[PDB]
RNA sequence: CUGUGCG
């Protein structure tokens, strides 16, 4: 017995690190002889370890004697008042700085993440409880996922556990102590652990009695013969109780002057009658001050040079004197003002005694002179300085600070163009005797009529871009007044040059909430004032040519329509009135207008339409400027869809479809998160409170009275009295039938159908530590928000077991698309032989999936299938149990809102459903925290099971439509939306008998219903269009949807990195070429990210967009091969050689000489040499000195810029729109390049050190390209600011190589360059080396075999080695993508007029 | 047999049709699509007369 | 302990 103690205890010897205290914790082991107390000092052994092992990584004081927070601040004289109790691992003292420092192991990840965030709770609360006693802390957590150390050997330690765990063979531990449950979580502790079913089950009769609920009444054993015998008998009931009356129809066939009709007289008491065009553009042009501002006819630099060198300084804080550094800023611009008005230039950045000074704030003249007089007077008080030498002298003072602070980061101050001779003896007269005597600016909060406006309100044609011009800087200006730090008139301003002026928004409020903005300008004074949120007017900040030609695009889809020639104008005209309306003014109610009209028109090509169609349309406006949106859409649907047109249907439907599609332009975020919150708990709740199960305060430990009235709603939820009741069907009612539901699992029986921390024990509510609480939250979409149940590690790994087990039975069958790619594919196929042909297509969608859905119907639908070849499934049907008995987390936003508004109705009107609900719980004290109900399915946290479902049902449907009628019904779901393709018989039904078509349909309907599959008002039964996964076919064809990808570009700006940015970009220009925006308008979404680059101050590289492609780049191009093409246009000579030898290359190395293996390391050495040494070794004239020192500024050359080493090694580890752009331009402002000290420098210093340089030349070719020339006399020789540069030569060679590699040999060819309705479905043609089961593939073992130490650190023959090779070294792109970040796209349906006009290359 | 019978500019019209190259059209549609140019605006041929 | 960047 003793044996193993004894060699343990001599390995422990020999194999120990010396250390001091780890000797007394070994003394004090080797000491016991009680095998229970050797594994206790064992363990403490390794944690002491663990302990000091962190402690010496992270450079903090052990805490070995047990000291609590109190401790520690007692020890050092600070008396806090009685706070949390807590020991942590280490404390580290530096002043008021302390760093704690707890650690832990944990070999579950579920445990792991448990304890992680228990960890960084009470982390935060004690930093929360140190910030009332003014003591600075910052955190650290030390989860360690293994039990290895840096003092015993992995090997003895390994042989150390399984001593212990050989030791543990014994039972005497095991009835002295270590009691079942500890011992149980002590060996999952010394254990290294898909259903985990060694779980201790002690569920109850709770369990098998909602099982019973699932089983009686419910046959589940039908024949394939009583089954279409009830479906046929159910249906005569149903056609009979139809056609009396007693059943109301719900589809209604579709006439278009009836649809059309109904859809004008849309808010019939707030909107007066039909207007035409002439007088929407006369009440457009002056609707609203954003609106009155644009169309409105209205018509070096010292000062701003010395006020953009004091913005540069005022964050360095070179003096402690905030208030009198401000002071001294104001009066440096008002010197500078001077001196600029006095040589020749006018008042700039003047508005009328208010300047623009520091900090982008308006500072009036009479205070500061006020306020200089009084601190000169006062500092002449001290004692001679004839009252301009102190300020003079300050001055100097205060510029020689600023030239030095600026000298150390690099700036270079005469970068500026300071000019500093406004500093003159005669300083403080010269402020003295300012005067303008201007307008006073102010800002009119509640402005009055439009007859108050100081300009001509509406001269702009729409058909120039300035009104987009307008709106463009006036939309910058607002995103730039995002950004104001607001340091202690107080009133800030941005400013924005239109024309010959220079308006100024003024704010006074900060921050990126939404405030009240006022348009001044110097001439007239205030010109507009409107309460704005600058966080939404994003998507026109510098698209004034992509808007003009969307619109442009939209128009000449109808444009030869012959019959819209006569309203052609004003139908741009309506476009672009909808357009600047819906960007001037984003706001949710527009964005809900035109997804409803987007809607209104799915359902106005079709045959039959749901009846309640026109009540979802019809969304409350408000502001007066959404009725104007809904009246511009009025009048723009009876000019494109009035009577006498009947021509070209697919081009006006599509032209309509992209004008609902201009939702997207208005961003997707929420304009007050409150209400959105509100309203998305209204979404969650309502269906609780009409169904009958909204139990409160769950109660962890289920009561009997909750789990009774748990089981009677489930009894509830399978009535559903079908059309064989006294009253009839009640549809939109939560519940499923039982006889539908046993039809449903009989047919699909018989082949008809398809043909501390842990947790211990677990009951039929939970897992012993949780009813899997989630928390409820909104995701942001156009139209309405979406939910999202968010759950704790263990929820999400159950979860996840579920929808893996419903997955899996979904790819057993061939119906479901959801994660099925291919399914999706063969979908889309079938879509579009279907309406080809003209078949009858019902576009279906699903009112209410998430909340009208049951994870009882799931457990019920699971436990009457057999699933012929019991553990698995229990385990399954106790996930869906727990399901159940799910509790939801109120959010604490929207209870404080609740009980807020009930203080205020109990001191101090129609409350709604759910306020009555939180007021009648507020009134007998219970504070509602979190909501248990059974009918709640989470919106994702079921997504598998409920298409599971879906799949199903809809399959049953369709065979019970087609036993009963003589008809197939193909259908392809998505778990929300669906698609039902009919046959030729059901459509020659419907052309020979719309009764009984209608009346099948009608039974569709009920059918749904009798399930919890309630068809919505937006599905459209229509034999030429039909919708599915948003993805709309008219003819066999595609609708290009084109708005939605171009807002989707124009919107997608992140604060990321700005090539990783444009490498975002790239891909949503690309998809956005693939499904149908012509190559000009992608062109121009490519120039207006490059300006949204170039307003950064960012150096735009040759590798970040090519704004001039031809559609040949797109549909058989990679990214690299358009940043190829882009060099390429860059350097016509030195590319062309570059192209030859690597099309020589290429040949000698795909069947030729062996040169890959060599090539690996011939792609390490230096780029100058190595590219003549190449040229050299095939012969080919190698590139000219001159042809050769073309190189490109590449900030991250040493380390990449640290917006708050190769890159691919880091790709595979895997606020707002507004404020990210805010964020970008930041960062590219700040200190954001490394340099290679590890020192931080802003890019203006780097644009210095070039300056500060007699080689380079700064030529840009077009767009700002800005490609460098340095010469290679000074290349890399002393250290110099040449190593951001980059060779352009090699990169290009890298790019086109391995662009060669990816797809064929034609890249290297020498580019020989050769009505918007017309596409072609064409396919990416290329014979890849790079095969798409590219997830983890041998690159991993190039990386490993390469570079070894990368293949440790941050990281855990085939014709790759190259893939791999040409991006650790050649750092210019990742050059591989696409296969495990993005992903490729194929079916590019691009014009085909624009393919005709491309290039061309061997 | 090219497809189904309809007028691919009207979606409407399913009798007196005529034939294009590919598929049909109506005979309002076939003098009012005439009126702006020789070429089809569905399947990019000329028209027949 | 922060950006001054649209004619
Ligand atoms: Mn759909
Ligand atoms: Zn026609
Ligand atoms: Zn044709």
């Amino acid at each position: 017995m003793e044996e193993d103690i004894a060699c343990v205890k001599d390995l422990v010897s020999k194999y120990l690190a010396n250390n001091e205290r780890l000797s007394r914790q070994k003394l004090a082991f080797l000491v016991q002889t009680e095998p229970r107390m050797l594994l206790m000092e064992g363990l403490k052994l390794l944690s002491l370890c663990i302990e000091v092992d962190s402690c010496n990584a992270n450079g903090c004081e052990h805490n070995s004697e047990d000291k609590s927070v109190e401790r520690i601040l007692h020890d050092h004289g600070v008396l806090t008042p009685s706070l949390c109790f807590v020991v942590p691992d280490g404390y580290k003292l530096t002043g008021n700085v302390l760093i704690l420092l707890e650690c832990f192991v944990r070999s579950s990840p579920a445990n792991f993440e448990q304890k992680y965030v228990e960890d960084f709770k009470k982390l935060e609360q004690l930093k929360e409880d140190l910030k009332s006693v003014d003591i600075n802390l910052i955190p650290l957590i030390d989860g360690r996922t293994s039990f290895y150390n840096e003092q015993i050997p992995d090997w003895v330690n390994d042989k150390l556990r399984d001593t212990l765990f050989s030791l543990l063979k014994y039972a005497q531990e095991s009835n002295s102590l270590f009691e079942e449950s500890e011992y149980s979580r002590l060996c999952e502790s010394l254990s290294m652990t898909e259903s985990l079913n060694a779980l201790l089950d002690n569920r109850s009769n709770h369990y098998e009695e909602v099982i019973a609920s699932c089983h009686q009444g419910i046959n589940n054993k039908l024949t394939a013969h009583e089954v279409k015998l009830q479906i046929e008998e159910e249906y005569q009931v149903f056609r009979n109780r139809l056609r009396k009356g007693e059943i109301e129809g719900q589809f209604l066939k579709v006439e278009k002057n009836q649809l059309l009709n109904e859809f004008n007289n849309l808010y019939a008491d707030k909107v007066a009658e039909k207007d035409s065009v002439e007088h929407l553009t006369h009440q457009f042009k002056r609707a609203s001050p954003i609106l009155r501002f644009l169309y409105a006819n209205i018509s070096e630099c010292q000062m701003q040079c010395w006020r953009s060198f004091l913005n540069k300084v005022k964050s360095m804080r070179i003096l402690n004197t905030r208030r009198k550094l401000l002071l001294i800023f104001d009066a440096l611009i008002l010197l500078a003002s001077k001196h600029d008005q006095v040589r020749k230039k006018p008042l700039r950045g003047w508005l009328g005694t208010c300047f623009v000074s520091v900090n982008d704030r308006l500072v009036s003249l009479e205070s500061t002179k006020k306020d200089l007089k009084k601190w000169v007077e006062r500092r002449q008080q001290v004692e001679c300085p004839s009252k301009n030498q102190i300020l003079n002298s300050i001055f100097q003072k205060t510029i020689s600070k600023a030239t030095t602070a600026l000298r150390d980061v690099g700036i270079s101050v005469d970068h500026y163009k300071i000019d500093m001779e406004v500093i003159c003896p005669d300083g403080y007269d010269l402020i003295m005797d300012f005067d303008v005597s201007g307008v006073t600016p102010t800002i009119s909060y509640q402005r009055s009529e439009e007859e108050a406006f100081p300009y001509i309100m509406g001269d702009v044609d729409l058909l120039k871009t300035t009104d987009l011009e307008r709106l463009s800087s006036l939309s910058l200006a607002l995103v730039n007044s995002m950004k104001t730090s607001s340091t202690v008139k107080e009133a800030y301003c941005q400013e924005f040059s239109l024309g010959e002026t220079e308006f100024q928004l003024i704010y006074q409020k900060t921050g990126e909430c939404s405030k009240c903005y006022a348009i001044n300008d110097n001439r007239v004074g205030e010109v507009c004032s409107f309460y704005a949120d600058p966080k939404r007017y994003f998507p026109a900040i510098f698209s004034a040519e992509v808007l003009q030609t969307t619109v442009s695009t939209m128009i000449s889809w109808i444009e030869d329509c012959n019959e819209l020639e006569e309203q052609l104008d004003k139908i741009r005209s309506l476009t672009k009135m909808i357009l600047i309306l819906i960007l001037a003014h984003p706001s949710k109610r527009s964005q809900k207008l035109l997804q409803n009209l987007r809607y209104f028109i799915m359902a106005y090509v079709s045959d039959y339409y749901h009846k309640d169609l026109i009540d979802k349309v019809r969304e409350e406006l408000i502001t007066d400027v959404e009725f104007l949106l809904y009246r511009l859409l009025r009048t723009l649907m009876g000019l494109v869809l009035s009577e006498d047109v009947k021509s070209m249907m697919t081009n006006r439907f599509k032209f309509i479809l992209n004008i609902s599609y201009m939702c997207h332009f208005i961003t997707k975020e929420t304009p007050d998160r409150l209400t959105d919150q509100i309203k998305c708990f209204e979404k969650f709740l309502e269906p609780k409170v009409k169904f009958g199960h909204v139990s409160i305060n769950p109660a962890d430990t289920a009561t009997e009275e909750e789990l009774d009235d748990m089981v009677y709603n489930a009894k509830k939820f399978l009535s559903k009295g079908g059309c064989t009741s006294a009253k009839g069907p009640s549809y939109k009612k939560p519940g499923v039938s039982k006889k539908y539901l046993s039809l449903l699992t009989s047919s699909f029986n018989n082949g008809s159908l398809f043909k501390q921390e842990s947790p211990q024990s677990y009951n039929s509510v939970g897992p012993d530590t949780g009813r899997l609480k989630f928390s409820l939250s909104y995701k942001e979409q156009v139209g309405g928000n979406r939910e999202l149940y968010i759950g704790d590690l263990r929820t999400k790994m159950f979860t996840r077991l579920i929808e893996d087990y419903f997955e899996a039975l979904s790819s057993q069958l061939s119906g479901s698309c959801l994660n099925n790619e291919k399914e999706f594919e063969n979908a889309i196929l079938s879509m579009k032989l279907n309406v080809s042909m003209a078949h009858v297509s019902y576009s279906m969608d699903h009112s209410k999936w998430g909340p009208m859905m049951c994870p009882f119907l799931f457990l019920t639908v699971l436990q009457n299938l057999i699933f012929l070849s019991i553990k698995g499934r229990d385990y399954l049907s106790t996930l869906l149990m727990w399901h159940m008995h799910k509790m939801v987390e109120i959010p604490f936003n929207v209870v404080s809102a609740m009980m807020k508004s009930f203080i205020k109705a109990q001191l101090g009107t129609k409350q709604s459903i759910t306020e009555d609900f939180f007021y009648s719980n507020f009134q007998i004290g219970v504070v509602p925290s979190h909501i248990s109900s059974i009918l709640d399915m989470g919106q994702g946290i079921l997504h598998n099971t409920s298409d599971f479902y879906a799949l199903i049902t809809e399959r049953f449907i369709n065979y019970a439509i087609s036993c009963v009628c003589g008809g197939t019904i193909d259908a392809y779901t998505s778990s929300d939306d669906q698609i039902s393709l009919f046959d030729q018989t059901l459509t020659e039904l419907l052309h020979r008998d719309p009764e009984e078509f209608r009346a099948l349909m009608e039974f569709h309907y009920y059918m749904s219903d009798q399930l919890n599959k309630f068809v919505s008002p937006k599905s459209v039964i229509g034999r030429f269009v039909a919708e599915f996964k948003s993805r709309f076919f008219v003819w066999g064809d595609e609708v290009p949807l084109l708005t939605k990808f171009v807002a989707a570009a124009l919107h997608n700006i992140k604060c990321k990195e700005p090539h990783q940015l444009a490498e975002t970009i790239d891909t949503i220009v690309d998809q956005s070429v693939a499904n149908g925006v012509p190559v000009h308008l992608c062109n121009l979404i490519q120039i207006r990210t490059l300006s949204l680059l170039q307003y950064a101050r960012y150096p735009i590289d040759p590798f970040l967009l090519n704004c001039e492609t031809d559609v040949r780049d797109w549909v058989d191009g990679n990214r690299s091969y358009r940043i190829m093409r882009q060099i390429e246009g860059l350097i016509p000579d030195a590319c062309s050689k570059i192209r030859s030898m690597l099309r020589r290359l290429y040949n000698r190395l795909k069947t030729g000489q062996l040169h890959e293996e060599f090539t690996t390391n011939y792609l390490s050495s230096e780029h100058l040499s190595s590219l003549k040494n190449l040229c050299e070794l095939l012969g080919v004239e190698p590139p000219s000195e001159s042809d050769l020192e073309y190189s490109w500024l590449n900030l991250a050359a040493h380390h990449p810029l640290r917006m708050v080493i190769p890159t691919i090694v880091k790709t595979i580890q895997n606020s707002s729109i507004a404020s990210g752009f805010v964020g970008l331009c930041r960062t590219l402002g700040s200190k954001c390049v490394r340099g290679p000290n590890k020192e931080n420098l802003y890019i203006k210093s780097i644009q210095s050190l070039i300056t500060g340089t007699q080689g380079i030349e700064l030529l840009t070719n077009s767009i700002g390209v800005q490609y460098w020339r340095v010469p290679l006399g000074l290349r890399n020789k002393s250290e110099s600011v040449v190593s951001y540069f980059r060779p352009l030569l090699w990169d290009y060679m890298c790019i086109s190589l391995s662009t060669a590699i990816e797809l064929g040999a034609w890249v290297l060819g020498d580019p020989k360059t050769t009505n918007p309705c017309d596409y072609f479905p064409l396919k990416p043609t290329a014979s890849k080396l790079l095969e798409d089961r590219v997830g983890l593939n041998h690159i991993i073992h190039s990386l490993r075999r390469l570079y070894p130490s990368v293949f440790e650190k941050h990281i855990l023959i085939k014709f790759l080695d190259l893939c791999v090779a040409l991006d650790v070294n050649c750092e210019a792109l990742s050059l591989v993508s696409h296969i495990v970040k993005w992903k490729r796209e194929e079916h590019y349906i691009v014009l085909s007029s624009e393919l005709r006009f491309s290039h061309t290359r061997t | 047999h090219l497809g189904p019978q309809f007028c691919k500019s009207c979606w409407a019209e399913n009798k007196g049709l005529v034939e294009c190259n590919n598929h049909y059209l109506c005979l309002n549609c076939l003098t009012l699509l005439l009126g702006v140019s020789s070429r089809c605006p569905i399947c990019k041929m000329p028209l027949p007369t």
